[PDB]
């Protein structure tokens, strides 16, 4: 989950 | 001491907002905030307090990541990562709502530095 920090686009 | 662009960018988000909040902002180059802005910005992150970390930061990121994207810059994670993690998250959420010119300065002294690789 958020362990880095995670961004799609 | 007038700041330039760049010399105000290269200092930490808590200070570029705490100097655009001094009655004295005598010439600095920070365009007058909307108030409606800053309050659904300081709502926002009033919203983030007591989460886990890894939490508010993905929540601040989703928007800061966007808003990185939208200045045409590459390796957006990284510099987003990189600025959650050195930066007051609430006084980066203002940059990113309410003063984008000196984020994107910002972000360029980290591209200077290779930071988006």
């Amino acid at each position: 989950k958020l362990k880095p920090y995670v961004f799609d686009y | 001491e007038a700041y330039t662009l760049s010399t105000l960018a290269a200092l930490p988000a808590a200070e570029i907002v705490r100097l655009a909040n001094s009655q004295s902002s005598s010439g600095l180059p920070l365009p007058k905030a909307d108030p409606a802005t800053v309050k659904a910005t300081d709502d926002f992150i009033d919203s983030l307090q007591g989460k886990a970390a890894h939490d508010q930061k993905q929540k601040l990121g989703d928007q800061l990541f966007k808003k990185i994207r939208t200045f045409g810059v590459k390796g957006a994670p990284k510099l987003t990562i990189h600025l959650l993690d050195s930066e007051d998250l609430r006084a980066l959420a203002h940059l990113m709502n309410s003063y984008e010119d000196v984020l994107k300065e910002k972000v360029q002294h980290k591209v200077a530095a290779g930071l988006n690789k």
